[PDB]
RNA sequence: UCCACCAAAGUUAUCGCUUUGGUCAAUUAAUGCAGGUAAGCAACAUCCAGCAAACAGA
DNA sequence: ACCCGGGATAA
DNA sequence: CGAGCTGTTTGCTGGATGTTTATCCCGGGT
């Protein structure tokens, strides 16, 4: 049989002993800083050879085992067999020796004792090889022809002989058709001889762009030939020749000042992430064991730090055959159990058949998928009383994205803020060695307050984030406590209240400490203060009930609890992930309640490019989600399908003027077209009072939906697209 | 009209008795759910809740038996219930009504008025007014403070029903 | 730099339209659905290319 | 002699 | 489908590959 994996989430506080939580979280942030310096450095070693040498054998590096020697050269550990060591270590470990003085004193690093690295840096290291090779073999071939063109002067050939032919007076169409012959033709030409590696002919290229791609070709072994002739097919065959040259093309993007990309990949990501953790690693690390555990001991390990017998570490699947192999994935706050079933020893809807066309009669839902509408569903019973219209609105699953977003804008400190514009002054992706080197010396000027913020969770927390700051309680309408932003708890007998303006003020301030012992007594504000701060704060309280109207001891109590304005960015990155799941299954769940358990989905053929000044789009993933619930669904093309009015079949315009729909830009652009709204062209469309006319008015996703039920019915009964959406 | 009473003890000692009368013919859910919470019939009730919120010359409250702060408490037909009539009104002291965060949000919490609220009509739903103990009433309200805040742990330490 | 859902009307299957009625777990909480207490279901990390918010520079 | 790490290798 | 040119952090969307466990022996201590 073949090989599944699944993968349950859940949190640590759920699942994982407290006296264990510690050794765990120490670990998480250790391995993030060696992966990031295992990036790091080794793009610092490959951008000092190959610019040192032009002839140094790059190619051979890109493996596991380097990076593992690389992984290790950042911990530091006893001297172990050095005589048992292989040729390969030895040379990769010479290499690494080469630039480590170096690289530690630019990003100002030393190396961590950490005994038991190897599984961890196994791991890490198989990741990264995967990552590269996942790029390389994504991103060469286009950034290849993007060279091409380049070098091809593509851009200005075409402007050059547009302007001439327009200066000349020459027809649109001539002038295209003169630039293909000119233009285009011979750039297919030089493409072609590139592909086969073979120079393009005289008088295509100038002496530089030769002598460039020379350059790029003197990489590659001169008797090298890609197989099956074409260098695009090479690439995805034998990748691990190209590594060099894609490097090479890299630097021939920046001769051109073109935009960079990344051709090393790197970890920038300052919130600790996922790393693996296994029997070995929990054994060495987390336990501290001190002796060899084996597979039989291998689930009496994990029984002593967290419970097997809850929901998520029992069986699951078909026939519970996916049973837990003692490997997770966490972050130091999300967990994600891992299940196997072995061991680990080592279509459109007008090319549908006639019965499967006529089986849907009755249940076809049409959807229109939009930008700020990802989904107008209309069922084929709608009429203009029974409006079975439902509405899937991009607000409805951006709630919690934009929330948290805000959020984190407005609790971002200053200090914070200020980082990341500084660091933001030099590039990454860029391959130059100073630049890169440029910065890592930034990173490190700054790492350590970055780390700090994002780490509250685990981390020590030192810095005054919220200098001179003062927090005072305050209540919502629906009778929420929030001390400033962060949610308390709800006040249910908040409302009865004598009449307001006491005459005594200090009874405002007095208030205050009601508050707070409303608030310090809740399980999330509990955890997040430690034994000597909460005395400190009960003293504090104890304090202003003595003396209610001085602020020192608010702004003392301020100071203290500082720490809980500190985002937990993990958590919230866990929550943004259920939220998701929670809007698919509400999604699924009203489109069932609505349209009926077996509903058929008809859904546009729009692929929603990512364009700018539009937010992402859930198209392929919205599909794949609707797919797995069970739903019949087919696409549709939509082609004129919300260009013509469905009582007559004649155009539609955009009349109405409004305001700009984004309240930023009204004070730049204030009015703007309507887009949603059209009216038609038949002048009369409906039975108009002729007062003013009064032309039929269209919503465009309902006309759009309209013309979908037309063509359906027009397949329905002949079997082919109506003449008209043709 | 069913009765019923709480026994107050301030520091734990005993300072008197109250005893309500409910308007169980005007307004009968709210009547029942108090009688159930008094008697603890569902396993939970005012026993033990304390007076959370004593404002003196305006107003004692309580009823809040999950966290004794305001922020608990629940009714014995769930979370909360709709506001079942305002047919009695905040007319004279003593009156006994329900506590609530606004429209359709009443709970377990309660509170007795010692001055007319006539600006609380149509807001709280009041069902009941103390017949007896009185003066313990005032003795309780004397304890408290404006800001509500009271000089003494007071709680119902038994309920029950006459 | 803002917008949660369900209905009525301006209205004509009428807008990031307006005026009203109804709903609320608010959340920096937690593995998510449902079943009412049992018993079933659910892929995740990394990297990379894009697009949105904040900042700074052209 | 006898044992306790802990690096390093490899399927 | 719909709204008006560069760098970092976050996130949302899309594409590709994986998801450990025995064995040896040299340094060191008693
Ligand atoms: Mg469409
Ligand atoms: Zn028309």
């Amino acid at each position: 049989p073949s090989k599944r994996v699944i993968t349950i989430k859940t949190t640590i506080k759920g699942i994982w002993k407290y006296d264990y939580r510690q050794p765990l979280y120490d670990l998480v942030h250790t391995t993030n800083l060696l992966v990031t310096h295992t990036y790091a450095f080794t793009k610092y070693i490959f951008l000092k050879e190959l610019a040192t040498d032009e002839n140094f054998a790059f190619n051979e590096l890109i493996t596991k085992d380097f990076f593992v020697e690389v992984f290790l050269s950042l911990v530091s550990a006893k001297a172990g067999n050095s005589e048992r060591l292989k040729d390969t270590t030895k040379r990769y470990r010479s290499l690494i020796g080469k630039h480590k003085d170096a690289y530690f004193e630019d990003a100002k690093y030393t190396p961590i004792s950490l005994a038991y690295a190897q599984q961890i840096a196994l791991y890490e290291c198989a990741k990264v090889q995967t990552a590269y090779f996942n790029n390389m073999k994504a991103h060469f071939g286009n950034r290849l022809r993007a060279l091409i063109n380049k070098l091809f002067k593509k851009k200005e050939k075409v402007e050059s002989l547009t302007k001439e032919m327009e200066a000349n007076n020459f027809s649109i169409k001539e002038i295209k058709q003169a630039i293909r012959k000119n233009v285009y033709q011979p750039c297919n030409q030089v493409k072609l001889a590139i592909t086969k590696k073979n120079m393009p002919e005289s008088g295509l290229l100038d002496d530089k762009s030769v002598t460039q791609l020379n350059e790029f070709f003197s990489m590659y072994a001169v008797d090298y030939t890609f197989q099956k002739e074409s260098i695009f097919y090479d690439v995805v065959a034998n990748p691990e020749k190209h590594f060099k040259a894609f490097y090479k093309l890299a630097q021939l993007s920046e001769a051109y000042e073109v935009k960079p990309f990344a051709c090393f990949p790197l970890r920038r990501t300052f919130i600790p992430c996922y790393m693996t953790v296994d029997s070995k690693i929990l054994n060495y690390h987390i336990l501290k064991n001190k002796k060899v555990l084996k597979m039989d001991e291998k689930f009496n390990a994990w029984g002593r730090v967290v419970n097997l017998e809850r929901k998520a570490f029992k069986s699951q699947g078909c026939k519970k055959t996916l049973h837990f192999q003692g490997t997770l994935e966490t972050d130091g706050v999300g967990v994600s159990i891992l299940k196997q079933n072995t061991d680990t020893n080592r279509k459109y809807i007008e090319k549908l058949e006639d019965a499967e066309l006529k089986q849907t009669l009755g249940k076809c839902v049409l959807m229109d998928p939009g930008r700020r509408d990802l989904l107008y569903c209309m069922k084929e019973t709608s009429r203009a009383d029974k409006k079975e219209i439902m509405i899937f609105t991009k607000n409805d699953r951006s709630k919690c994205s934009r929330h948290f977003r805000r959020l984190r804008k407005l609790l971002q400190p200053s200090q914070i803020r200020e980082a990341e514009t500084y660091l933001s002054g030099f590039a990454t992706k860029s391959v130059n060695m100073e630049k890169f080197v440029e910065y890592i010396q930034a990173r490190a000027s700054v790492k350590d307050i970055l780390y700090e913020y994002y780490g509250n969770e685990t981390a020590k927390s030192i810095t005054e984030f919220y200098p001179e700051s003062q927090f005072d309680f305050k209540v919502d309408q629906k009778c929420n406590l929030y001390y400033e932003n962060l949610f308390v708890a709800k006040i249910r007998g908040f409302y009865p209240q004598p009449e307001h303006e006491p005459n005594d003020i200090t009874l405002k301030s007095h208030m205050y400490h009601t508050y707070l012992q409303i608030m310090l007594n809740q399980k999330h504000i509990s955890e997040r203060l430690n034994s000597e701060k909460r005395r400190k704060i009960e003293d504090l309280a104890k304090a202003i009930l003595e003396q209610p109207h001085e602020s020192g001891h608010k702004t003392t109590i301020s100071s203290l609890l500082g720490k809980l304005r500190l985002l937990p960015f993990r958590k919230m990155k866990f929550s943004t992930k259920l939220f998701s799941d929670n809007n698919d299954r509400k999604l699924v769940k009203n489109i069932k309640k609505k349209f009926g358990a077996d509903a058929v989905l008809v859904l546009g053929n729009w692929s929603a490019p990512n364009t700018k000044y539009q937010d992402p789009t859930r198209n392929k993933g919205l599909r794949r989600m609707l797919k797995k619930n069970g739903f019949p669904l087919y696409l549709i093309d939509e082609f004129r399908t919300s260009s013509f009015c469905p009582k007559c079949e004649s155009d539609l315009e955009k009349f109405k003027v409004i305001p700009n729909p984004r309240p930023h830009n009204q004070e730049k652009q204030p009015k703007v077209l309507c887009h949603g709204l059209l009216r038609c062209k038949n002048m009369s469309c409906l039975e108009q009072q002729t007062s003013e006319g009064n032309q039929r008015l269209w919503n465009r996703d309902q006309a759009a939906v309209l013309n979908f039920r037309k063509i359906l019915n027009c397949l329905r009964e002949t079997k082919q697209r109506p003449p008209l959406f043709s | 009209m069913s009765q019923v009473y709480f026994d107050v003890e301030a520091d734990g000692q005993p300072i008197g008795r109250v005893v309500f009368k409910l308007y169980n013919d005007i307004v009968p859910k709210t009547a029942e759910n108090f009688r159930a919470l008094c008697t603890g019939e569902k396993g939970f009730g005012y026993a033990g809740s304390p007076f959370h919120r004593v404002i003196p010359d305006f107003m004692l409250q309580g009823g809040d038996f999950t966290a004794g702060n305001g922020t608990g408490g629940k009714s014995i037909y769930g979370g909360k219930f709709p506001d079942e009539n305002f047919k009695k009104h905040h007319d004279r002291p003593g009156l006994l009504s329900m506590a609530n965060a606004g429209p359709n949000t009443n709970g377990s919490q309660f509170f007795i008025t010692t001055v007319p609220c006539p600006w609380l009509d149509g807001k709280h739903v009041v069902f009941g007014e103390v017949v007896d103990g009185y003066d313990i009433v005032k003795k309780v309200e004397s304890l408290g403070s404006p800001s509500g805040a009271t000089k003494a742990r007071i709680v119902v330490a038994k309920s029950g029903e006459l």
